[PDB]
RNA sequence: GGGGCGGUCGCCUCCUAAAAGGUAACGGAGGCGCCCAAAGGUUCCCUCAGAAUGGUUGGAAAUCAUUCGCAGAGUGUAAAGGCACAAGGGAGCUUGACUGCGAGACCUACAAGUCGAGCAGGGACGAAAGUCGGGCUUAGUGAUCCGGUGGUUCCGCAUGGA
RNA sequence: AGUCUUGGAGGUAGAGCACUGAUUGGACUAGGGGUUACCGAAUUCAGUCAAACUCCGAAUGCCAAUGACU
RNA sequence: GGGGCCUUAGCUCAGGGGAGAGCGCCUGCUCGCAGGAGGUCAGCGGUUCGAUCCCGCUAGGCUCCACCA
RNA sequence: UGGUGGCGAUAGCGAAGAGGUCACACCCGUUCCCAUACCGAACACGGAAGUUAAGCUCUUCAGCGCCGAUGGUAGUCGGGGGUUUCCCCCUGUGAGAGUAGGACGCCGCCAA
C-alpha cells in the first residue's frame, strides 16, 4: 500500500525573453523583450507595456545597452 | 542637534521628478527656471544637444529694479526671454517649474513668457 | 457579495456599461457619468434597477 | 495658523496672590495664579 | 548527533560530488586533521562513531573540531513498496564530502597521539583520508 | 516675547563667551518644542481622544495632531491607523510664550516639585520632560477634567551636547534638581 | 511502474530545466475560481523596516524627539521578477474600470490567449508638457447549442401588420 | 546552411557569502539562571554549506548583423 | 499499511479578539441564594495584528478499507 | 562663482583644513498671494540687520565603498583514455576568489 502526493502541478510556460535581436532591424510595434517586472528598460522610441512588455514606438534597428551601472535599457534607433 | 537638508538640495529632488517626463528638444526646447533669494533666472535649453539657446536674468541690464526677488522682477525677465527667443526662432518651448511650485514668482515668469511670444 | 450590474444612460435609456461593485460596500444605486455613444457624450449612467 | 482650529492667542496679565504681576501669552485676558516661581516655597528655599 | 535545528527544504536533490573539497582543504583551527581522499556523503552517525572514536583514544586531554556538518538530509521509501506516488520520507543526514576536505582536527595532544586518534577515526568513516598537519 | 528678548540680549552673548563660538550662527537656540500626550485608554473610548485634543489645545494656544496607531500591537489592544494620542509642535512666538508658563507658573504647581532632571538629555542636547498631571496647566478647569492624564514635553535645541543644551536652558531659567 | 482502492484532472508562481525559448515523471514547494467605487484615473507632495539615546501613565513592545539607517519595509492576495528620478506613503479633483478602432508584434496544431504606437469621438486631471482604454507585473475562469433581457434605418412565406 | 568577424539576450558549471536559510570554533557579553563566565542571545574575528541562496560568473548553445570564403 | 474522525476546567460542553457556562468541589445562606476551585485549549512549529478555534506535522483513541491472482 | 546638462562611487562616504564683497546660501519679516491632518518647520510671499557655523565651492588624505589587470587555478566546447556516484590526458577557451595597481572627477553649454 502506498500514499499521494500534494504536488504535481504547475503553470504553462510564459515564453518570456528577447524577441528580436541587438542589431536586427524591426518595424513600429514589435516587441523587443516580454519580462515580468523592467528586467530591461524602455529607451529610444520604446514603450513599456502593461505586462511590462517593451515594442518598438518607430521602425529601425533593435539595441540593448547598459543602462546605469546596474540597469540595461533597449533602444530602436532610426535606419538612417 | 536638529540637523536638515537644504532646500536646494529637496529641489532638486522634485526638480528630478519635473525633469522625468519634461525635457527640451530643438523644436520644443526647456523653459528652465532657478530662482534664489535674491534673484530671478531663466534659460532656454536643449538638452538633446545640451546648449541653452537663449537666456535671460535679473542680473542682466535691461531688468533695473531694486527689488529683484519679487513677482514684478519675474515679468520683467519673462518678457525678456521670450523676446530674446524670438529672435533665436524658438515658439514652442517646455516650462520646467525647476522644482518650485508653478506659483508667484515662477508662474509670474511663465505668466509673462505666454503673454510676450512663447507657446506653451 | 460583489455582482453583475448594469449602467444606463440616464437620459437616451442605453443600457451601456456592465461592470461590477460591492453590493454590502455600494447598496445604493451607483451612477457615473460614462460616454453614451447614442448620445456622443458623457452623460449620467445609472445603474439600472 | 488655519482660521477657525486655534483659540485666540492674547497678552494675557498673570496676577499672583504675592503682588507679582508678569504678561504672558494665553488664551485668557486675565490668568489668577495662588503660587508663582516667587512665592513657591520650592524656588524661596524656605 | 548533529543536525540541523531547521532546513527550509525537507527533501532534497541527491546532487553529485565532482571536483575537490571547495574549501576546507587546509588545517586551521587545531594542528593536526585527516584529509579526505575520495568523495563520499558522511553520514551524521558516521562523524559520532569517528568523533567519539578519536574522542576517548584521547582521554580528555586535547580538543577537536569536526570540519564537517550533516545539512543536506536524505530520503527513503518505505521497505517493499513499488516505485512512484511521491518522493519517500526523509531518512538521515549526511555531509558531502569531495576530496581534501579536512573532515576532522586535533590539538592540545602530541603527534604520536593525533595519528593514533585519527587513525581510529578512519576506520569509522567510509573513505580512504591521510593524516595532516597545519603549514 | 520677554524670553526671546533674553535670548538676544543676554543668553545668546553669555553662550558665545562660555563656550568660545567662532560665529554667531553656532549659538545653540531652541529651535521647537514638541509636546505629546500618549491617549493608549482611547483604544476603550474614542471620546477620550477628542477631550485631550480639546485640554491640549487650550494648554498649548493651538490645535494639535492627533496621532494613529502605527502597527497592530495585540498586547495593548491596538490596531494600526488607530487614534491613540496627540502631539504638538510649538516653534517662534508661541513656543517662547509657552516655554515661559511652563517655568514661571506650570512647573511650580507640580505636586512634591522638586526640580526637573538634568539627566533627561538624549546625547544630542534635547531635553524631555514627563509631567504627571495636566493640572498643572492654569488654562486647564478642574471640574471639566473627567481624567487626570500626563504629557511628554520635548524640548529641541541646536545645540551638539548636553551641556550646551543645559547651559542653555537654565540660562533660559529651566528649574533644574539641586 | 498490472488492475482495484487511495490520490489526481482547469488556471497561476517557483524549482527540477542542463545561463535563449521549450522540456517529462502518482518529481519538489505553494497559490486561484477573487478583492477594491478606491486598493481605479490624474495632479501635487513625500519616504520605509529596525535600532540607539531621552521620556508621567508606559512595560520588550502604544505615542513623541533626536541621530543612525539601500531598503534590513511596503507593494489587497501565492511565488517570482520588479519597484526608493518609486511601482511604496499622503492629499485635492475626478470616473479613461471610456465608445469606435488599430500599423505592427508575441504566443500558437486549431480554438483561444497577449502586447500595441497611433487615429477619431467625447471626457478627467494638469498652468502647460502631457498622462489616463482599471489595479507593479503574471491567476480570479468555461466553447457551442438552447433560453431570457435591453437596443435596432435588418427580414417578415399574396399584401399591411403580427 | 557551415565557418570566420562583430553585437546582443540569459544566471547554468564554477565560485562566493552581498541577501535568505543552514552551520563550526574563538573573542566579548545583553539577559536569564546558581554576586558569579553559572550558562548565555546579539555583537565581533576567523571557518563551513545550498535544486527552489547570489556581490559574481564561464565554456557552450541561442538570436542577429556585415562582408568574406564555401 | 492507507484513509476518515477525535482530543477544552473535577464532570458535561460553549467558544483570530485574548479560555466561558452548568453541575461537582470550596465561601456564608437556609431550594433557591453568594463568591471562589480549576485550563501546557493532546502536543509540535507557523500563518499573522492576536491562534482553542489558521495551516503543516507528531502523538494517541476510535472508524472504514488492506482486494485479484 | 552661479545655473543647467552628459558620463557605471575611478564621481561615493569619512576625515582634515581653506574661502565668500558680487554670486549661492543660512538668515530677518509675515501685511498680502499662498501654506501646515499642528506649526511661516516646509511651502509661499516680502526684506537685506550679519554670518561663513552649516549647504555650496576649492585643496589634502586611500580608513571604508568603488574600479581593476597579470599569472595561476576551477569550470568547460571539441577530441581521446580509464580502475567510471567519478577520474585522467590533448588543441582551444577561461572564471570567481586573491592581488599588482587605479582612483578623493571627467567632459559640455549659459550667465556674471
Ligand atoms: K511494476
Amino acid at each position: 500500500g502506498v500514499g499521494s502526493t500534494k504536488n504535481g502541478r504547475d503553470s504553462e510556460a510564459k515564453r518570456l525573453g528577447a524577441k528580436r535581436a541587438d542589431g536586427q532591424f524591426v518595424t513600429g510595434g514589435s516587441i523587443l523583450y516580454r519580462q515580468r517586472g523592467t528586467k530591461i528598460y524602455p529607451g529610444e522610441n520604446v514603450g513599456r507595456g502593461g505586462d511590462d512588455t517593451l515594442f518598438a514606438k518607430i521602425d529601425g534597428t533593435v539595441k540593448f545597452e547598459r543602462f546605469g551601472r546596474d540597469r540595461k535599457k533597449v533602444s530602436v534607433y532610426p535606419v538612417a | 542637534m536638529i540637523t536638515k537638508t537644504s532646500k536646494n538640495a529637496a529641489r532638486l529632488k522634485r526638480h528630478a521628478r519635473v525633469r522625468a517626463k519634461l525635457s527640451g528638444t530643438a523644436e520644443r526646447p526647456r523653459l528652465n527656471v532657478f530662482r534664489s533669494n535674491k534673484h530671478i533666472y531663466a534659460q532656454i535649453i536643449d538638452d538633446v544637444n545640451g546648449v541653452t539657446l537663449a537666456s535671460a536674468s535679473t542680473l542682466d541690464k535691461d531688468l533695473n529694479v531694486e527689488s529683484t526677488g519679487d513677482t514684478s522682477a519675474a515679468t520683467k525677465v519673462g518678457e525678456l526671454v521670450a523676446k530674446r527667443a524670438a529672435e533665436k526662432g524658438i515658439s514652442d518651448v517646455v516650462f520646467d517649474r525647476g522644482g518650485y511650485l508653478y506659483h508667484g514668482r515662477v508662474k509670474a515668469l511663465a505668466d509673462a513668457a505666454r503673454e510676450a511670444g512663447l507657446k506653451f | 457579495m460583489r455582482v453583475n450590474i448594469t449602467l444606463a444612460c440616464t437620459e437616451c435609456g442605453e443600457r451601456n456599461y456592465i461592470s461590477k461593485k460591492n453590493k454590502r460596500n455600494n447598496p445604493d444605486r451607483v451612477e457615473f457619468k460614462k460616454y453614451c455613444p447614442r448620445d456622443k457624450k458623457s452623460t449620467l449612467h445609472r445603474e439600472t434597477k | 495658523m488655519k482660521a477657525g482650529i486655534h483659540p485666540n492667542f492674547k497678552k494675557a496679565t498673570v496676577k499672583c496672590a504675592c503682588g507679582n504681576e508678569f504678561e504672558t501669552g494665553s488664551v485668557k485676558e486675565e490668568v489668577r495664579v495662588e503660587i508663582c516661581s516667587e512665592c513657591h516655597p520650592f524656588y524661596t528655599g524656605r | 548527533m548533529l543536525l540541523p535545528k531547521r532546513v527550509k527544504y525537507r527533501r532534497e536533490h541527491r546532487g553529485k560530488m565532482r571536483g575537490r573539497a571547495k574549501g576546507g582543504t587546509e588545517v586551521h583551527f587545531g594542528e593536526f586533521g585527516i584529509q579526505a581522499l575520495e568523495a563520499s556523503w558522511i553520514t551524521n552517525r558516521q562523524i559520532e562513531a569517528a568523533r567519539i572514536a578519536m574522542t576517548r583514544y584521547m582521554k580528555r586531554g586535547g580538543k577537536v573540531w569536526i570540519k564537517i556538518f550533516p545539512s543536506k538530509p536524505y530520503t527513503a521509501k518505505p521497505l517493499e513498496v513499488r516505485m512512484g506516488s511521491g518522493k519517500g520520507a526523509p531518512e538521515g543526514w549526511v555531509a558531502v564530502v569531495k576530496p581534501g576536505k579536512v573532515l576532522f582536527e586535533i590539538s592540545g595532544v602530541s603527534e604520536e597521539v593525533a595519528r593514533e586518534a585519527l587513525r581510529l577515526a578512519s576506520h569509522k568513516l567510509p573513505i580512504k583520508t591521510k593524516f595532516v598537519k597545519r603549514e | 516675547n520677554r524670553l526671546k528678548e533674553k535670548y538676544n540680549k543676554e543668553i545668546a552673548p553669555a553662550l558665545m563667551t562660555k563656550f568660545n563660538y567662532d560665529s554667531v550662527m553656532q549659538v545653540p537656540k531652541i529651535e521647537k518644542i514638541v509636546i505629546n500626550m500618549g491617549v493608549g485608554d482611547a483604544v476603550q473610548n474614542a471620546k477620550a481622544i477628542d477631550s485631550a485634543v480639546e485640554e491640549l489645545t487650550f494648554i498649548a494656544g493651538q490645535k494639535p495632531v492627533v496621532t494613529r496607531a502605527k502597527k497592530s500591537i495585540a498586547g495593548f489592544r491596538l490596531r494600526e491607523g488607530m487614534p491613540i494620542g496627540a502631539k504638538v509642535t510649538l516653534r517662534g512666538e508661541r513656543m517662547y510664550d509657552f516655554l515661559d508658563k511652563l517655568i514661571s507658573v506650570s512647573l511650580p504647581r507640580v505636586r512634591d516639585f522638586r526640580g526637573v532632571s538634568k539627566k533627561s538629555f538624549d546625547g544630542r542636547g534635547n531635553y524631555t520632560l514627563g509631567i504627571k498631571e495636566q493640572l498643572i496647566f492654569p488654562e486647564i478647569d478642574y471640574d471639566k477634567v473627567t481624567k487626570v492624564r500626563g504629557m511628554d514635553i520635548v524640548i529641541v535645541t541646536t545645540a551638539n551636547t548636553d551641556e550646551e543644551a543645559r547651559e542653555l536652558l537654565t540660562q533660559v531659567g529651566m528649574p533644574f534638581q539641586k
